[PDB]
C-alpha cells in the first residue's frame, strides 16, 4: 500500500580475528542501501573511498589527525578488547551433534531408497559427516543441504545416501565435530 | 569489563 | 585463513525511522540494543551473565548514522533502495518424532529493506502462542535475513505456514509445513 | 582450478515506461561485479562509479562523437531495438496448461494440499483462484509465485489447505492474456 | 517501468571465454556463439522475425578483452571472488508415470560464469536430448543458467544435476525422484 | 527477418 521511496544508512564495524589475537584486522565500513562507499582497513591505515559517492567522507575523515590515530589503536581498544569480553561464551563455545539415521521411505528391501543422516544441534558450524556400507565409505550419491545456521547458536546438516539396501548391510553415518573426541557413528540394518 | 561499542564520525555536509 | 569475525552492525530507514545496533560473532547475533527501551537485548539469556554492555552508546551511534544517512541521501540526488524479496524456508530444529516438542524455523533471506510482517498459520489460523524471532542480521552482501520460530508438538492433524509481508513481493508469500503420516 | 580469475562485463540496457513513450539508456562497465564507470541518458556523460572508472569518464567525455551517439541511443538503439522485437517479446502470448491434483492420496476428512500446477505460459501476469462448491475460497491459499523455464514460459503452482468432504467439487479458475475466457479445471473429492 | 532489454558481455581471463547476449524481462532473445562466429536465437522463431550480425559480437568481445587487460592492471591485479551457486531442480509440468517431461536444474547466483553441469539418472551421467543457456546475467551482476533434460517418469529412476563451481569445496547435487 | 538489432559498441578504455 505504501507509496513512497525509502533509504538505507549501514555501518558495520568489523574485528577479524587470526591464529587467536596474534593477528587481527579492524574494517569501519559505510554502506548506502547495499552499496559500500567508505571504509576504514587497519591494513591501509586511513579511510579509503570504495566509491565516488565515499570521497568527501574520506578527504574529510583522513583530515581528522586524532580520528585516524583513534581508529589506528582500534585492533587492541576495539577488537582485542571484545575478543576477550566474549572469548568465553563464543569461541569457546561447543555442543555436540544429535544424529538420526533414517529411511526417507518405509517399503521393503531391494527397492531404491534414501538414507537420510540428519545432524542437529550442534556448535560450532565445522563438521563432517561420511557415509559407509558395511564399512567402506560411500563417496558417490551422496546429497547434502551444507550447513544449515538456525540463528540460534546452533547449526544443523542433513546427508542423505542413495541406494539399493539388501539383507547383509549394514549403513553407518559418521560425525567429526570439535565438541567431539572420536567420530560419533550411528547404524542402520537394513529392515 | 563488557564489550565497547565502537563510535563513527559524521559525514562531510 | 581467519578463525573468528566480530561486526558491530548498525542501520538507519528513512522515512520509517527504524534503527537497529546489533553485535554479531560468526553470522549469529550476541545482542542488539532495544532503542524505544533502551536496553541491551541478550539473543540467549545466559549470555546477560557472561558479559555487559551499556545500551547507552548504541543510541548516540544511531543519531549519527541517521544524520549521515541525510547527508548520503542528499549527495547520492534521492536515489533510493531498490526493494529485494526474500527467500524463505520453513524447516524444524530436528527431526519429527511422535510426542517429542520440537520448533519450526522460518528462514527469511536476502532481503532488503530490513521491515518484514511475520505470521504463524496454524490449519490458516495466526499463532502467537511461544513465537520468538530475530532482529534483521546482517549478511556479507548488505542483504538481511531474519529468523521466526514456534515451538510444536508434532500432529498429522497440523499444517503450517510462515506467511512473510515485504514491500519487494508482489503478494504475501506463504511457505508450507506438514508432517506427513504417509 | 587453481589460477586466479578476472572478469569485465558490459551491460547496453535499455528501460522503457508506457511503451516507448519514456526511454533511459544506461551503458554499464564492470571488474568482476564493481560497477567502475557508466553512462545515464538522464546524465548525459560518462560519471565513474569508483576509483577505477576515473580514466575512461576523463577519456570518453572529452570525445564530442562518442557523446552525441550516446545521446542519441535512447533513439537508434533503445527504441530501435524494442521496434524490432515487439511482436515476438512484448507481444508474445503463449496459452497455459491447468492441472490440479491432490498433493497426496489421503483418505475423506483427512487434510491434504490440492496443487492447481499452471505450466508452459507467457507473459507473467496470471490470476489463480480456488473455489469450494463455487464459492470463491481466499484463506489457506499457498502459492509458489512465479517460476521462469528459462525457455520463455512460466509455471506458478497455487495450492489450496482444505478438508474434502464426501460429494464437494473443488475448482481452480485462471486468467491469463492468452486466454478469451477463465480455463476452469475441476477436482471432484474421492 | 514495463520492460527491460540489456544487451549483457563478459570476458574471463585466463580462460579467455567470452559472451554477447541479449535480455529481454530476465529471458535469452539470442546470444553470438564467439568460436562458430554465429547468432544462436533462443527460440528458433526468433530468427525468422529478426536478424544480427555476428560480427559485431566479435568485435564488442575483442574490444571487452582489450579493456579487461587494462582494468586487471590498473586494480593492481585484484582478481575476483568466487560466489558459489544456488541450485534448484524442478519439473517443467507434472510428473506422470510414462508421459515425457523435462527436468530442469536452475544454476543461480554464482561468478564467476564457469560451471560444470552432469546430469545423474541412478548416479550414471545421461545426456540424450539435453539442453542449456548460456551464462544469464543478474541485477546483482552475479549470473543464472538453465540445464534441461527430458525425461519418462519411472519408479526405478532417481535424478541429480551435479553442479561444480570453484567457490564449492566439493560437487553439489541436487535431488529429484518420482513421489 | 524483418530487421536487424543494434549491437550497442563500446569505447575503448584509457590504456
Ligand atoms: C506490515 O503491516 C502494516 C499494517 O498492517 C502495513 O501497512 C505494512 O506496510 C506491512 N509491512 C510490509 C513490509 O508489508
Ligand atoms: C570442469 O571439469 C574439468 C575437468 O573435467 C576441470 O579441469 C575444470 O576445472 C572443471 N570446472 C569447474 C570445477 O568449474
Ligand atoms: C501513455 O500515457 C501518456 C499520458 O499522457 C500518453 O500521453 C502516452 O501517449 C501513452 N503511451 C503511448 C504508447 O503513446
Amino acid at each position: 500500500g505504501d507509496t513512497r521511496p525509502r533509504f538505507l544508512e549501514q555501518v558495520k564495524h568489523e574485528c577479524h580475528f587470526f591464529n587467536g589475537t596474534e593477528r587481527v584486522r579492524f574494517l569501519d565500513r559505510y554502506f548506502y542501501h547495499q552499496e559500500e562507499y567508505v571504509r576504514f582497513d587497519s591494513d591501509v591505515g586511513e579511510y579509503r573511498a570504495v566509491t565516488e559517492l565515499g570521497r568527501p567522507d574520506a578527504e574529510y575523515w583522513n583530515s581528522q589527525k586524532d580520528l585516524l590515530e583513534q581508529k589506528r589503536a582500534a585492533v587492541d581498544t576495539y577488537c582485542r578488547h571484545n575478543y576477550g569480553v566474549g572469548e568465553s561464551f563464543t569461541v569457546q563455545r561447543r555442543v555436540y551433534p544429535e544424529v538420526t539415521v533414517y529411511p526417507a521411505k518405509t517399503q521393503p528391501l531391494q527397492h531404491h531408497n534414501l538414507l537420510v543422516c540428519s545432524v542437529n544441534g550442534f556448535y560450532p558450524g565445522s563438521i563432517e559427516v561420511r557415509w559407509f556400507r558395511n564399512g567402506q565409505e560411500e563417496k558417490t550419491g551422496v546429497v547434502s543441504t551444507g550447513l544449515i545456521q538456525n540463528g540460534d547458536w546452533t547449526f544443523q546438516t542433513l546427508v542423505m545416501l542413495e541406494t539399493v539396501p539388501r539383507s547383509g548391510e549394514v549403513y553407518t553415518c559418521q560425525v567429526e565435530h570439535p565438541s567431539l573426541t572420536s567420530p560419533l557413528t550411528v547404524e542402520w540394518r537394513a529392515r | 569489563a563488557g564489550f565497547k561499542g565502537e563510535q563513527g564520525p559524521k559525514g562531510e555536509p | 585463513k581467519e578463525e573468528h569475525v566480530i561486526i558491530q552492525a548498525e542501520f538507519y530507514l528513512n522515512p520509517d525511522q527504524s534503527g537497529e545496533f546489533m553485535f554479531d560473532f560468526d553470522g549469529d547475533e550476541i545482542f542488539h540494543v532495544d532503542m524505544a527501551k533502551k536496553e541491551t537485548v541478550w539473543r540467549l539469556r545466559e549470555f546477560g551473565r557472561f558479559a555487559s554492555f551499556e545500551a547507552q552508546g548504541a543510541l548516540a551511534n544511531i543519531a549519527v548514522d541517521k544524520a549521515n544517512l541525510e547527508i548520503m541521501t542528499k549527495r547520492s540526488n534521492y536515489t533510493p533502495i531498490t526493494n529485494v524479496p526474500p527467500e524463505v524456508t520453513v524447516l524444524t530444529n530436528s527431526p519429527v518424532e511422535l510426542r517429542e516438542p520440537n520448533v519450526l524455523i522460518c528462514f527469511i533471506d536476502k532481503f532488503t529493506p530490513p521491515v518484514v510482517n511475520v505470521t504463524w498459520l496454524r490449519n490458516g489460523k495466526p499463532v502467537t502462542t511461544g513465537v520468538s524471532e530475530t532482529v534483521f542480521l546482517p549478511r556479507e552482501d548488505h542483504l538481511f535475513r531474519k529468523f521466526h520460530y514456534l515451538p510444536f508438538l508434532p500432529s498429522t492433524e497440523d499444517v503450517y505456514d510462515c506467511r512473510v509481508e515485504h514491500w519487494g513481493l508482489d503478494e504475501p508469500l506463504l511457505k508450507h509445513w506438514e508432517f506427513d503420516a504417509s
